[PDB]
RNA sequence: AAACUUUCAACAACGGAUCUCUUGGUUCUGGCAUCGAUGAAGAACGCAGCGAAAUGCGAUAAGUAAUGUGAAUUGCAGAAUUCCGUGAAUCAUCGAAUCUUUGAACGCACAUUGCGCCCGCCGGUAUUCCGGCGGGCAUGCCUGUUCGAGCGUCAU
RNA sequence: GUGAGCCCGGGUCGAACGGCCUCUAGUGCAGAUCUUGGUGGUAGUAGCAAAUACUUCAAUGAGAACUUGAAGGACCGAAGUGGGGAAAGGUUCCAUGUGAACAGCGGUUGGACAUGGGUUAGUCGAUCCUAAGCCAUAGGGAAGUUCCGUUUCAAAGGGGCAC
RNA sequence: GAGACCGAUAGCGCACAAGUAGAGUGAUCGAAAGAUGAAAAGCACUUUGAAAAGAGGGUUAAAUAGCACGUGAAAUUGUUG
RNA sequence: GGGCGAGGCUCCUUCUGAGUUCCCUGGAACGGGACGCCACAGAGGGUGAGAGCCCCGUAUAGUUGGAAGCCAAGCCUGUGU
């Protein structure tokens, strides 16, 4: 039917980077790469980085999406709101 | 044509190669539903649908 | 009551060679329109000197 | 068959209720091709689990509601579906403590002189 | 040639149907119904035509919920089960 | 005469609730008298009628004629008697309606119901008689 | 002299009511007294005389008695409402009759 | 025209549906009044007014 | 029980047959005193007929 | 003389007056206070074994539950009802529910069954693809929470 | 009975009605180019005369100028009486059956009546874009229904990096 | 709940599937239309017709009540004298 | 200051008197004649024609069962920070 538009789909959506997840988890970087270690969310590695982001270099970070998403729920992001 | 074909299969154990699908003047919807080759329509109709 | 034989949109067609002037009900595609109203002599009108 | 008489559905809990509507599901779903395919006294029948149908769905939402109303029994807010219904002006009202609230110089003067029960001699 | 001939170029529409009343008064350029007076938030009403008014007010309808508020004023709200019935 | 406010004596009142009552009004509406054997001895004057019920006709043209009722037709206000029935034209039997109130009713069609009902009747009618007495 | 310039027939006040509302009254009547037995139904009220020099010559029921009035008879102007008796602060005392 | 929206075409199918006579079982009823189809629709005589 | 009830549709059209309807559809309403002929007077400037 | 025209009478037509009827109006009197974002009034589309309307209802669709009554419904067809009963009915009452698309109508729109976004669940070989389901996303305003901006006033 | 009228007989018919004295009124018709409805003479009359035109056999059927097949004769003459669409209509399309009504003559025929069937898309359209233009938001008018305003006197948001 | 009201051209526009059918681009305008019989017992069967129907023969207390249906006026028409 | 509270009121629910006796007309008595009965019920309607006694109801005291409020004669108590 209606034509898919490039990069809507695929490792676009399977990946995103460090930046952008720490501002869809609206965490500071520490306690990102604490809550990170702390559930086991892990480095990744896309087949070709330019595809999820045209500003990617090698040491760019990347994670998955769901990974993300499954942190977003997390109870400790209340507790970290609470101490600040 | 995607919830037609999953309550086919869901149903009749149907499996489907393509659905057309059109709205008939009395308003209701009408589906052609075409068959794997390894199944026979006209055994499912004797058989399931009992359509004889 | 007092909205009986009142409760219509009449006008007299005025002076003419054929009909007398008696106000007549507008419009069309019903045997209301065209026949007359608001008389006391009317079928469907309003009477000479209403009850109070 | 295919007539589920109410009286045996309210001692079942879910999963068999949810059995019990699916297999009536399935007998409806043939027998309205058996209806479309011949002509018999299978009519009754279809009438009969489509009321069957009916009163299962009934049974269970019935019980699953009483069941958050015992969940909701002690909590401050409920679901607007649980809380009653009423008006809207009835429930945009003040209730009876706010409108029995009176000023402590008013309580004072109610305690100290109420209206009295008094008779006048003839 | 104001009549007849002028008759057969009629072949385009005013008014549409409107989502709210469902009359074909819904002036297709305008996009406001002439009868409710769709899309204002108000319908559409005047004291100068009582006939209007009765072919739209509150019992020419169904009267989907307003129908069975009397019979709950009447057993004043009540909320609950008879005492002893059956069910959960 | 009637001192009740909530009893209204208009005609047009009153036709309109009898031919527009529905089926359980119409029930107690097409009540029957009891024959002078079941009234000595349930002491109760009149019952509705129903199915399986066995009375006697005692007006119309089909005066003295003995049956059971094989249909209480509400919607039109009649039952049917076995075998007090016409010929049509064709040859076939068909039913003739009777009122309720044309007929006396000679054998009840006894359950626990129809006990009960009799039971409080004859309960009632005692209490009052007592009371008034 | 009577005139019907204006569109009086929107507003003719008829009265079949009278003995409708006269039953009405009555009842409300037999309410409050049931409801207040055994009190009576109504307040006691001082004896005024009427003003100008029209009606001077006859005295009527006033709305209350005057807060010198009760402080003369002994009642308290807190306890004289609960028994059913009427104040009116706004009514002084100019003559001792 | 062959071009029509889904609004259009679902209340067209709702007048074909309601173009029928009525049921001949319906006379034979007690107390029936109904001995026509009052509101039949012919496609020449009136418009549906869409 | 169908003869009657296919005699009772028959019987059902006889007035509409002598008003000589095409069909229960045929409901149309013609105007038997028009307002254009029945009303107005002809000067000796514009006519609304010839 | 017949036909024709006219008059009188009887019967038969045409038509629907008159009489009788009235589940209807009209007027008066008495009582009562009860709509809606917990989604109203109104609109559309559907639902019966056999219905187009009226009536009733909303995919639980001429209806479900509950209470009461106690043997029907009926135009046909087909089943009843263990009749000494968790029980007929187009029954009544009605406190539990269901309540399609809309509409103040609320994701953006709507002359589109158009286009989105967020979070879960399920299925198809599937970390990426495809599909389905569920819960949400209007505006103004009030109270509170939290994150903030400003040399606006200061302390340090 | 002067009279308006009253009473009786004969026929029709099927559920109510009358005399007298008071009370009450939406109370008495030939007209109003009166209102509604119904019906006459005209009158079996005017008329059914544009678009060149029909004929033979057989079948169907109770019944055939206007149904069908064949046989002939003609017409539209490619700016068509052809083949397809846009608007508008909504089922008129197709099969089977058909009493009445309609097809200003007939009718077995029919766009009529009755019962059924029929419209299948990643590629054709809509959906997307903007044109002329219209409507929100900010803000300002207006007693108000609302009007102006569409880039503004708006804190109107995107990306990246980080031991 | 009632009436010194109206009794289907009246009374509300509507006693009936009436704010319906129908008309108008639209705002809006807006009808006509009740009564077989106690009970369909709504004419079996025969006969003439292509059928509608007719004639016998029936039902009914009555068809001089035949789903054109209580009563059945006048205008107007047919036949007979 | 608290807490009981007899009892009463408001609302739905079960139940209530007496001829289908005889004769005539009639298709059908609900009509006419005779003999009765009930009535704090002879209002109204239905039933094959004008029915107090055929049926529903109607009149009056009550009498079953249930829910929620209100009024209330009296009775237990703490006493003054
Ligand atoms: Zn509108």
């Amino acid at each position: 039917g209606k034509a898919k538009k490039k990069g809507k789909s695929g490792a676009a959506r399977n990946y995103m980077t460090r930046t952008q997840a720490v501002k869809k988890l609206q965490l500071s970087l520490p306690d990102f790469r604490k809550l990170c270690i702390w559930k086991g969310i892990y480095p990744r590695e896309p087949r070709d980085r330019r595809k999820v982001n045209k500003s990617a270099t090698a040491s760019t970070t990347f994670y998955y999406t769901k990974d993300i998403q499954y942190l977003l729920h997390e109870p400790l992001l209340q507790k970290f709101r609470e101490q600040k | 044509k995607a919830q037609i074909k999953q309550a086919l299969k869901k149903l009749y154990d149907i499996d489907t190669v393509k659905i057309n699908t059109l709205i008939r003047p009395d308003g209701t919807k009408k589906a052609f539903a075409r068959l794997t080759p390894d199944v026979d329509a006209l055994d499912i109709a004797a058989t399931k649908l009992g359509l004889v | 009551s007092e909205k009986a034989g009142h409760q219509t949109s009449a006008e007299s067609w005025g002076t003419g060679r054929a009909v007398a002037r008696i106000p007549r009900v507008s419009g069309g595609g019903t045997h209301r329109a065209g026949q007359g109203a608001f008389g006391n002599m009317c079928r469907s009108g309003r009477m000479f000197a209403p009850t109070k | 068959n295919g007539k589920v008489k109410a009286g045996q559905l309210w001692s079942k809990n879910k999963e068999e209720l949810t059995k019990i509507l699916g297999e009536l599901k399935t007998e409806l779903s043939q027998l309205r091709i058996q209806k479309i395919s011949s002509s018999g006294a299978k009519l009754n029948k279809i009438h009969d689990l489509r009321k069957s149908i009916a009163r299962v769905l009934t049974v269970i939402n019935a019980k699953q509601r009483a069941q958050l109303r015992l969940f909701y029994k002690n909590k401050k807010y409920l679901p607007l579906d649980l809380r009653p219904k009423l008006t809207r002006a009835l429930r945009r009202r003040l209730s009876k403590e706010d409108a029995s609230r009176v000023l402590e110089k008013t309580k004072k003067r109610l305690t100290h002189f109420p209206q009295r029960k008094y008779a006048v001699k003839a | 040639t104001k009549g007849t001939s002028s008759f057969g170029k009629r072949h385009n529409k005013t008014h549409g149907l409107c989502r709210r009343c469902g009359r074909r008064s819904l002036h297709n350029q305008k996009k406001v119904c002439a009868s409710c007076g769709y899309p204002a938030a108000k319908t559409r009403k005047y004291n100068w035509s009582e006939k209007a008014k009765r072919r739209k007010v509150t019992g020419t309808g169904r009267m989907r919920y307003l129908s069975t508020v009397p019979r709950r004023f009447k057993n004043g709200f009540r909320t609950g089960v008879p005492k002893g019935a059956r069910g959960p | 005469m009637k001192v009740r406010p909530t009893v209204s004596s208009s005609r047009r009142k009153a036709r309109k609730a009898h031919f527009s009552a529905p089926s359980s009004v119409r029930r107690v509406i097409m009540s029957a008298p009891l024959s002078k054997e079941l009234r000595e001895k349930y002491n109760v004057r009149s019952i509705p009628i129903r199915k399986g019920d066995e009375v006697q006709i005692v007006r119309g043209a089909h005066k003295d004629k003995e049956g059971k009722v094989t249909s209480v037709y509400r919607l039109k206000y009649v039952i049917h008697v076995e075998r007090v029935t016409r010929e049509k034209a064709t040859g076939q039997t068909v039913p003739i309606g009777i009122h309720p109130s044309n007929v006396v009713i000679t054998k009840l069609h006894l359950d626990k119901d129809r006990e009960n009902i009799l039971a409080r009747i004859k309960a009632g009618r005692e209490q009052v008689a007592k009371a008034k007495g | 002299n009577n005139h019907f310039r204006k569109h009086w027939q929107r507003r003719v006040r008829c009265h079949f009511d009278q003995p409708g509302k006269k039953v009405t009254r009555r009842l409300a009547r037999r309410a409050k007294a049931a409801a207040l037995a055994p009190r009576p139904v109504d307040k006691l009220r001082p004896i005024v005389r009427c003003p100008t020099v029209k009606y001077n010559r006859r005295t009527r029921l006033g709305r209350g008695f005057t807060l010198e009035e009760l402080k003369a008879a002994g009642i308290p102007r807190l306890l004289a409402p609960t028994i059913g008796i009427a104040v009116d602060h706004r009514r002084k005392n100019l003559s001792e009759e | 025209p062959s071009h029509k929206t889904f609004r259009i075409k679902q209340k067209l199918a709702k007048a074909q549906k309601q173009n029928r006579p009525i049921p001949q079982w319906i006379r034979l009823r007690t107390g029936n009044t109904i001995r026509y189809n009052a509101k039949r629709r012919h496609w020449r005589k009136t418009r549906l007014g869409l | 029980l169908r003869s009657k009830a296919e005699r009772q549709a028959k019987l059902a059209q006889r007035k509409m047959n002598r008003m000589a309807r095409q069909g229960e559809a045929d409901r149309h309403i013609h105007a038997s005193m028009p307002k254009h002929l029945f009303s107005g007077k002809r000067t000796i400037g514009k006519t609304d007929r010839r």
